[PDB]
């Protein structure tokens, strides 16, 4: 009651203050909340039109209803149309005008999925193949080009590929941008599964476990390949442990590198799309730690801006020195590496350290998952728990000055 | 790069108002706003987006006053209406709305000093032009690049041959 | 790992451009759309009935029919946008027949 | 027999006009007014075209007569000279 | 010579139909008039800038016409302006000695007599006579000084889309849409010549029928008075037809002297520049259209293209194309001959700029005309 009221008041204040702070807001209410959300590299810019089309991949969470993996199309204003003289309002004194032309979000393809979609990431050199996690042991692989767009009346799902190697559900899935068919998955079974689908036969359905890792003594929260290296990957697990593995190693139980992360459990990690030595990890001690691959003993920096556990951390494909991270504080924080160690007055310091650059608080509940747009700059799609998917973008005067 | 990593591991003007902004919300009955914002406030900062902004804008709801629909809006947002279609069979034999029947009616009703083979040739040429236009409807958008030929004259001999031939294609044909 | 929870079901009127600084070069209207978007047979029957009401012993052309089409969608979308701007100026989103009449009065046809 | 095509214009056509026209919400009874407006515009255009065709000493109405009638009405047509 | 496509609000993107220059003023500054569908006649100011570009500056607005205006030509003196609207009335304005208007243009004469759209207006060699064409299937002749209708010609069968006056003053050229070209006398006030079909001996009609996709069929006499140019011509070399512009001399108006083929796009307007030029040195052959001690330049505006022809050469020396999407409407020449205003029905116009001496040396003394 009181918490709901204060959250509603905060959301109303954010609604009133958004025009001064944001440039592009697209708030949509999904049919069901999504545990994951990721953009696709392909962008559509039809000739003779003043808008662009982007593609998003999301999941669904239903207690007793058939879950659908969703590929959706989002319409955004054109870059050229951003500077147009339409009208003028004498009251506000700005080139405003409510009008009716705007973008809109449509659901394009829905594919039946056994259980909740824990995580859905496309494989980088072909958006056709999409990998999803299940509450069961297996990991599913779909292809929307090899599947009817609308869901089939049959309740049972028809995955294009089913992968075995785990014994129960998990929450970490990653692809390899440099080698085709390589996939990493994590689960509560204390093991990390590495699979190769490049050698799967045309009519083959079941994929065996290529590699199993068991170095961790606790829940392997997340795994991810290196964005530049071809055989190195990282993992973070609830034993407060960061783990660097090389697939060329002859031992799957003896790690290449093992480091303690924090005093609390860690959730996820992400590498730079440009750099190759800096990795960001999020923990439950209200900190996000940067680590250099030159020396893993000492933390590069320990950003501290949240009040609780932080779940998802992603970098910016457009800018090398920009990080984004969300937790259960319902705030998506955008952080800059160009303001590190910069003196500030206390008036700019009560809210937080200069390490932070931006805070987004337009989500009523925990931010389930966010993703950057690989084509448009600063556009971030964040899905929260109350089936709220916001395609937001902060003001151009806060990062460019 | 990989080897090094492995080794190391081991009206006013638009330009004065800035870019336009978009604010669209699903729960708001108020329509999506597409306009530029230029109010300068030192309290609405990215660090504290929830800070109060006195003397800038009142903190009151506007969607309820702007749009209180409570009407049969037919629910045309999406999910219904675009796919629906109807098809039937028409009759066009009495008042022929066709190019061949149209030309036949024009020739029958209106008679001029034109030869019948000439009229047939004209009708065939018109049909061919209509077919060409129908095939050409697939061009869709096509930007135009300006084409200009300079003041070339027969006195000069060093001018471009291509332009000379292009204008030769537009020569003068005299009649005896 | 991470605690889960149960989800919930989810359910001025003439805008003439000033002689200067108007550099709009919209190319689309410069070419025909080839988008009929209205079935040809009912429009053809209606035009036939109007022609019969006016007089008899007359025929039209397929190109003429397409020209009538193009004019129809052009005029109708213009009227629809005019009613849209009137509704936003009237602080409403649903178009009403009174909005249609007011837009026609603005155009001067009524 | 040939007197009951007033409702010939389909509701999907009207809502497609609404979609291209940019309006998002449509009332439940505006269809009759839209059909009447379209009929009035068509009648005016056809009357002007027939007047031009009669004064052209011709019978079949061509696209040129339609475009000239539109010019008389005050609207221009693109793609048809 | 350089082509500038105007991205300026001419007639708030409504179609533009006809333009003309100030022939009276010989200075660099030029006062242009434009007619459009928006019931507004707009007078602009055009002059070359420091870089030689052709820019247009608004001067005055005209809004008395209730309906669209389709044709506008200035008088040879230039002090009185003709405007032909769609309300079957023609207006004659004059300069008078306003927030957006730098000067006022008051109505002086209002001549009626038609019932339908007026498509073409031409002035006489002195401006005291008026020639016009309308959808009413009649060529109409007026006394400008007296402001009263004096002559009606109703022998046409279809639309008449172009009339012009003989600078010598003995002929009046008109062309109906019925593939017929007529030439009228002044004293006789009847059909002096009537040419529609040509034999090559199979015979065929030489002009386009009602089926052409162009509004107008503007033709004008050469200011010399010895050249009659008619656009929208058809030549049937074999079983097909090709678009062309016919050129006639004073010796015989029945058999055309020559034709200039413009295949593909269809010719619709012809305008001859009012400045003369000396004889360019060329080989003594039959290349020239006509042989005269002094040459001159004219232009033909086709469905899309603009071709600049001279007198002493056969092929056009100038060629402009692919600059407007939708069909052309009219062309006009400046008094000094350095400007070519090209208007299409799309909504914006273009300017072809000629630097000094590029088109030749104007005559020190202009040869007189045997009236």
């Amino acid at each position: 009651a009181v918490e709901e009221r204060v959250i509603n008041e905060e959301y109303k204040i954010w609604k009133k203050n958004t025009p001064f702070l944001y440039d592009l807001v697209m708030t949509h209410a999904l049919e069901w909340p999504s545990l994951t959300a990721q953009w696709l590299p392909d962008v559509t810019r039809p000739e003779g039109k003043d808008f662009s089309i982007h593609r998003l991949v999301l999941g669904t969470h239903t207690s007793d209803e058939q879950n659908h993996l969703v590929i959706a199309s989002v319409q955004l204003p054109n870059d050229d149309a951003q500077f147009d003289a339409s009208h003028y309002d004498s009251e506000k004194g700005e080139f405003g005008g409510f009008g009716s032309v705007s973008g809109k979000i449509e659901i394009e393809i829905k594919i039946n999925h056994e259980g909740e979609v824990n995580r859905a990431r496309y494989m980088p050199q072909n958006p056709c193949i999409i990998a999803t996690k299940t509450p069961s042991s297996d990991v599913l692989v779909f292809d929307y080009t090899k599947h009817p767009s609308k869901p089939d009346p049959s309740g049972e799902c028809n995955p294009d590929l089913r992968l075995r190697g785990h014994q129960k559900e998990g929450y970490g899935l990653s692809w390899n941008p440099n080698l085709s068919g390589h996939l990493l998955s994590a689960s509560d079974d204390h093991t990390i599964c590495l699979w190769d689908i490049s050698a799967v036969p045309k009519e083959g359905k079941v994929v065996d476990a290529k590699t199993i890792f068991t170095g961790h003594t606790a829940v392997v929260e997340d795994v991810s390949w290196h964005l530049l290296h071809e055989s190195l990957f990282g993992s973070v697990a609830d034993d407060q442990k960061l783990m660097i593995w090389d697939t060329r190693s002859n031992n799957t139980s003896k790690p290449s590198h093992s480091v303690d992360a924090h005093t609390a459990e860690v959730n996820c990690l992400s590498f730079n799309p440009y750099s190759e030595f800096i990795l960001a990890t999020g923990s439950a001690d209200k900190t996000v730690a940067l680590w250099d691959l030159r020396n893993l003993k000492l933390k590069l920096h320990s950003f501290e801006s949240h009040k609780d556990e932080i779940f998802q951390v992603q970098w910016s494909p457009h800018n090398e020195t920009i990080l984004a991270s969300s937790g259960t504080d319902r705030r998506l924080n955008v952080w800059d590496l160009s303001k590190i160690g910069e003196e500030q007055s206390p008036e700019d310091a009560e809210d937080g350290p200069p390490e932070l650059l931006f805070i987004h608080g337009g989500h009523t509940a925990k931010i389930s998952d966010f993703s950057w747009n690989p084509n448009e700059p600063w556009v971030i799609c964040s899905v929260s728990e109350d089936n709220i998917m916001q395609v937001w973008q902060m003001a151009e005067n806060i990062y460019n000055d | 790069l990989c080897s090094q990593l492995d080794q190391l591991l081991q009206v006013p003007e638009r330009r004065k108002f800035g870019r336009m902004k978009l604010l669209q919300f699903c729960e708001n009955h108020r329509p999506a706003y597409w306009g530029t914002w230029n109010k300068k406030t030192a309290l609405i900062r990215a660090r504290d987006p929830w800070a109060q902004d006195t003397k800038l804008l009142d903190y009151e709801v506007d969607s309820d006053e702007e749009w209180e629909e409570e009407e049969p809006g037919e629910s045309l947002s999406h999910s219904e209406g675009d796919d629906d279609d109807d098809m039937g069979e028409d009759e066009d034999e009495d008042d022929g709305f066709f190019v061949p029947h149209g030309y036949l009616s024009e020739d029958e009703g209106v008679t001029e000093e034109c030869a019948d083979p000439e009229n047939h040739k004209v009708r065939q040429k018109l049909k061919a032009k209509e077919w060409d236009e129908f095939l050409a409807k697939g061009k869709r958008f096509r930007v135009l690049q300006p084409v200009k030929i300079g003041c070339v004259w027969a006195a000069d001999r060093d001018c471009a041959g291509d332009d000379l031939k292009v204008l030769q294609q537009f020569a003068a044909c005299f009649l005896e | 790992a991470r605690t889960k929870q149960t989800a919930r079901k989810s359910t001025k009127k003439p805008h003439r451009y000033r002689p200067g600084t108007v550099a709009l070069r919209e190319i689309r209207r410069y070419q025909k759309s080839t988008e009929l978007l209205i079935r040809k047979l009912p429009f053809q029957r209606l035009v036939r009935e109007i022609a019969q009401d006016f007089k008899t012993d007359l025929r039209f052309q397929s190109s003429a029919v397409m020209a009538l089409q193009e004019a129809c969608e052009a005029y109708l979308v213009g009227l629809f946008e005019d009613t849209n701007l009137c509704a936003i100026h009237a602080k409403r989103v649903t178009i009403m027949p009174k909005d249609i009449q007011l837009a026609r009065r603005i155009r001067g046809e009524r | 027999v040939l007197r009951d095509n007033i409702q010939g214009i389909t509701k999907p056509a009207i809502r497609r006009l609404a979609r291209r026209g940019g309006v998002k919400r449509i009332s439940g009874l505006i269809y009759e007014e839209t059909r009447g407006v379209l009929k009035v515009f068509l009648e005016n255009v056809i009357r002007d075209a027939v007047t031009y065709t009669e004064h052209a000493k011709r019978k079949t109405v061509t696209a040129m007569d339609v475009v000239y009638a539109l010019k008389r009405q005050g609207r221009t047509l693109y793609g048809f000279g | 010579m350089k082509v500038i496509t105007c991205e300026i609000a001419w007639h708030n993107k409504e179609p533009v139909y006809s333009l003309d220059f100030q022939h009276g003023t010989a200075g660099r500054i030029h006062r242009l008039a434009s007619a459009g569908v928006d019931t507004n006649v707009r007078i602009w100011k055009v002059e070359k800038g420091p870089d030689g570009k052709a820019i247009v500056e608004f001067l005055s607005n005209l809004a008395r016409h209730t309906k669209a205006v389709n044709v506008v030509r200035f008088s040879p003196t230039g002090e009185i302006l003709a405007s032909g609207g769609d309300d079957a009335v023609i207006l004659l304005w004059k300069v008078n000695d306003a927030q957006l208007n730098k000067e006022n243009w008051t109505v002086v004469k209002t001549l009626r007599g038609h019932l339908e759209d007026v498509y073409d207006i031409c002035w006489a060699t002195d401006g005291n006579l008026m020639a016009s064409a309308s959808v009413d299937n009649t060529a109409i002749i007026w006394d400008v000084s007296k402001g009263q209708k004096i002559s009606i010609f109703n022998e046409h069968k279809s639309y008449v889309q172009g009339v012009t006056w003989d600078p010598l003053g003995q002929y009046v050229a008109t062309l109906s849409c019925d593939r017929v070209l007529r030439v009228y006398s002044i004293q006789k006030k009847r059909v002096a010549f009537n040419v529609s079909k040509m034999l090559s001996a199979r015979s065929y009609r030489m002009f386009h029928d009602d089926s052409m996709k162009s509004f107008f069929r503007r033709l004008s006499f050469t200011p010399d008075g010895s050249l009659l140019l008619t656009p929208a011509g058809c030549v049937e070399s074999g079983e097909n037809v090709m678009n062309t512009t016919y050129v006639f001399s004073r010796k015989n108006l029945k058999r055309p002297i020559a034709h200039l083929p413009c295949p593909g796009k269809a010719t619709l307007a012809v305008r001859c520049c009012p400045v003369y030029f000396e004889l360019r040195p060329v080989v003594e052959t039959g290349v020239e259209l006509m042989s005269l001690p002094y040459r001159l330049v004219f232009a033909v505006a086709s469905e899309d293209s603009v071709l600049l022809y001279d007198t002493q050469q056969s092929f056009p020396f100038g060629y402009v194309s692919n600059i407007h999407y939708h069909t052309l409407s009219d062309i006009s020449w400046s008094s000094d001959g350095a400007f070519l205003a090209i208007s299409s029905t799309d909504g914006y116009c273009s300017f072809v700029t000629f630097e000094k001496d590029e088109l030749g040396i104007p005559l020190k003394e202009k040869p007189v005309l045997n009236m």
